[PDB]
């Protein structure tokens, strides 16, 4: 009806609808701590709320006040949970519901209580008709909000709408191919699909990461996410990667070259690999390396790595 | 050496320049916001350098002292976004004083005592304030914050046997937990359920039950842990979800060798700060969510026998992070906060700081090797890595609650 | 930044 912000807005103790409930004030105690100084409008809402919470008051007034104690504080849980119980008992329309909570995620997309109304009410209708082009929206204003792409998770493999999210990933890497949370998808999507296994698969990927770490060689999502598809059967395993990079690596010397090499020699040597003494060594060099000059901020996390590979590999 | 009224930084170096970004002439948005940033921290480490005189830093304790001292009492309106969260701005503030090793007045313990008492729900736990359903967000923070008071009458304000019960309502059958009723589930849950847990020795051996072996599927492809099974690596969910395991006794579950390098890499290699994720923004609270993965790791790895261990060093840069901290991250008229630009606030005062007490302290055995950047007195009190109170905070509550029996059970 |  109307708004905490409407210039027709009336306060709670105002309303001739509410003269029959008393409010409950909030009891702080008589030496209070982090106590608050609420706003007149804040304070009379909140006492009613606590008045309806309190007689457990399954009303259509007591679901409007809901909607003004959450647009004071949406991140009152309590608020959120009797609003639910509402919704239930006065079997409230959940596509109206559905609208609202759309609208409230716009204005306050970071809130944890908002996105899990959403996700309650997608469970409740069994319905996510809504829910990509939603979503995608939200992206578009922060492509990086975690809230959303949990959200996009948890729809895509409850309801199984995979068949275009790959495209979407290809999209937005285009966008920002910084974009870790895109990267990340992208790997949601692969493993739940196809799976790393076919080999047909792994090479598609493996390119497609060489080929941005080409076009932005100090962009480090795509060499994580090289690292990451990789890393389980073994770094060691794939020889033709190693040539790749040291070619790359006169012209290209970045610290994520030299630390994916250090990575490489890594397995290798965990896997009994040929020339170990020379591997060894080759490997200790890039450690030295990064630590006095390459990738200096981690200075102590290499010496560790430097001394890990002599007390597995000396000999 | 150098005199002792000056002190040579890191990230004043000239060779610190080179760390500067380099969007190998491809901008996105990520680079554009990252190079901005990056000039602003240039211009404020520059602040702080005189040529070769470089003058100790200095943590302004005083006028910290004073802003905390406030806001446990009173705060403004622009905290009505944070009325379910009190008994979290209580332990924010006490914690934020701890470290500062500022006594807590008998009267404001007993007033802090008696308000997150009013808080506790009758179904067990604390809600964010009175009146309100319980939630394991403020019923970690209410329990920290009666550790931290350590007092028995802050001890026995909390109701072991609901607060039991209260976890058991939570547990879902997949080992992980819901924050509140009918609420949603992520690693903090599960962070919250073991810390309170352990500290009021309540655990019994189902209560944890597949809890360790949901956390290690939340790590992912990047070596960090997410919120959930399949999303993002990010720095305060994978605090959550090895203090967690740390906890229960679990940590082997996680591959340790790509947590260690993921988070490592997390340090900005310009701004001496942490990062929460890859390619995003470095901000003063990770000090705390991401640094204290170090300690955790290294007892981790220590309690496997790794010969190659540091005996003296974290494996971040101690100094750096300091530098960080004291150059960028403190409010002149007290509190600290997210990076220069960002107004203040007590979350980021309490992990700032929280932060800075893991970066200027080193403890392993026997073993106990300070760093305190700046003059002597900016040294902080130590923190205890899986609970961050007092490291003599959590010995004191778990050997009082461990004399009590854990709620109908043997 | 929100915790909760
Ligand atoms: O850091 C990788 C490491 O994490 C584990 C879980 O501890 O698995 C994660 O990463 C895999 C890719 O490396 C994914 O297939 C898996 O789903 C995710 O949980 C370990 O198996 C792995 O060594
Ligand atoms: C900019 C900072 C952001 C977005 C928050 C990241 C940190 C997280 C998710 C840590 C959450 C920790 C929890 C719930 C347990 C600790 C609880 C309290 C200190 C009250
Ligand atoms: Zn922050």
């Amino acid at each position: 009806f109307v708004s905490l912000d409407s210039p027709s807005y009336v306060l709670y103790r105002d309303r001739a609808e509410w003269a029959d409930i008393d409010p409950v004030p909030q009891n702080d105690g008589p030496n209070p701590v982090v106590q608050i100084i609420y706003s007149d409008k804040f304070r009379d809402v909140y006492d009613y709320f606590r008045a309806v919470l309190q007689r457990d008051e399954r009303s259509e007034r007591a679901f409007k006040l809901t909607r003004d104690a959450i647009e004071l504080n949406a991140a009152n849980y309590t608020v959120w949970h009797f609003r639910r119980v509402l919704l239930k008992s006065l079997q409230k329309d959940l596509h109206e519901e559905m609208n609202y909570i759309t609208a409230i995620i716009e204005e306050q997309p970071k809130n944890y209580q908002v996105w899990h109304h959403r996700r309650v009410l997608v469970e409740w209708l069994r319905d996510p008709s809504q829910e990509l082009e939603f979503i995608a929206d939200i992206l578009n204003q922060d492509a990086k909000n975690y809230h959303a792409w949990q959200h996009r998770q948890w729809v895509i493999q409850e309801f199984k709408l995979w068949d275009n999210e790959l495209q979407y990933v290809d999209q937005l890497l285009k966008e920002d191919v910084r974009n870790n949370s895109v990267w990340n998808q992208r790997y949601f999507v692969i493993s739940n699909t196809t799976g790393y296994n076919d080999r047909a698969v792994l090479e598609r990927e493996v390119q497609y990461t060489l080929e941005m770490i080409k076009l932005v060689p100090h962009n480090e999502s795509a060499w994580n996410y090289l690292k990451g598809i990789l890393q389980d059967r073994g770094l060691s395993k794939y020889p033709n990667l190693l040539n790749q990079l040291l070619d790359l690596q006169p012209s290209h010397s970045s610290p994520y070259l030299i630390a994916f090499l250090v990575d490489i020699y890594e397995d290798m040597l965990e896997n009994q690999c040929d020339n170990k003494e020379d591997i060894l060594n080759k490997a200790l060099e890039l450690c030295e390396i990064l630590a006095k000059e390459k990738d200096t901020i981690r200075k102590e996390y290499w010496r560790y790595i430097g001394r890990s590979l002599q007390s597995k590999h000396s000999t | 050496s150098s005199p002792v009224w000056s002190e040579p930084l890191y990230s004043l170096r000239p060779e610190h320049a080179r760390e500067r970004l380099q969007d190998d002439s491809v901008e996105t948005v990520t680079s554009i916001e990252q190079a901005k940033v990056e000039e602003k921290i240039q211009e404020v480490f520059s602040s702080y350098k005189f040529n070769h005189l470089v003058p100790r830093l200095v943590l302004q304790r005083e006028k910290h002292f004073h802003y905390l001292k406030r806001g446990l009492r009173q705060l403004t309106d622009a905290y009505e976004c944070l009325d379910a969260s009190r008994p979290t701005l209580c332990y924010w503030i006490l914690h934020s004083l701890e470290l500062l090793d500022e006594p807590i007045p008998q009267i404001v313990a007993t007033d802090v005592c008696q308000f997150l008492e009013l808080c506790q729900s009758p179904e067990g736990g604390f809600g964010g304030g009175p009146g309100q359903y319980p939630h394991l967000a403020p019923t970690y923070a209410a329990v920290n914050a009666l550790c931290i008071i350590g007092t028995e009458e802050a001890y026995d304000i909390i109701n072991r046997e609901k607060l039991l019960q209260y976890l058991y309502s939570l547990k879902q059958p997949d080992g992980s937990f819901l924050m509140h009723v009918g609420g949603e589930v992520d690693v903090r849950s599960a962070y919250c359920a073991a810390s309170v847990a352990s500290l009021t020795n309540i655990i019994t051996p189902d209560l944890f039950e597949g809890t360790a072996e949901w956390i290690a599927r939340c790590q992912n492809w990047e070596g960090g842990i997410g919120g959930v099974p399949g999303m993002e690596a990010h720095g305060g969910y994978t605090f959550c979800g090895l203090a967690a395991l740390v906890i229960l006794k679990r940590e082997r579950s996680l591959n340790l060798k790509s947590l260690l390098q993921w988070v490592t890499s997390r340090q900005m290699r310009f701004e001496g700060g942490f990062q929460g994720r890859c390619n995003k923004l470095v901000d003063g609270c990770y000090s705390f969510w991401q640094a204290g993965l170090l300690p955790l790791l290294h007892r981790a790895l220590h309690a496997q026998g790794d010969p190659a261990l540091s005996m003296s060093h974290w494996m971040f840069h101690q100094q750096a992070l300091q530098e960080y901290i004291l150059m960028c991250c403190q409010c002149p008229a007290g509190g600290l906060l997210d990076k220069p630009g960002k107004s203040r606030d007590f979350y980021h005062t309490c992990f700032c700081l929280s932060g800075l007490s893991i970066a200027q302290h080193f403890g392993s055995g026997a073993m106990l090797h300070d760093v305190v950047l700046g003059v002597p007195e900016n040294a902080l009190q130590p923190t205890h890595p899986v609970y961050n109170i007092g490291p003599d905070k959590v010995i004191q509550a778990t050997t009082y609650f461990l004399q009590k029996p854990v709620p109908g059970f043997e | 930044c929100v915790l909760s």
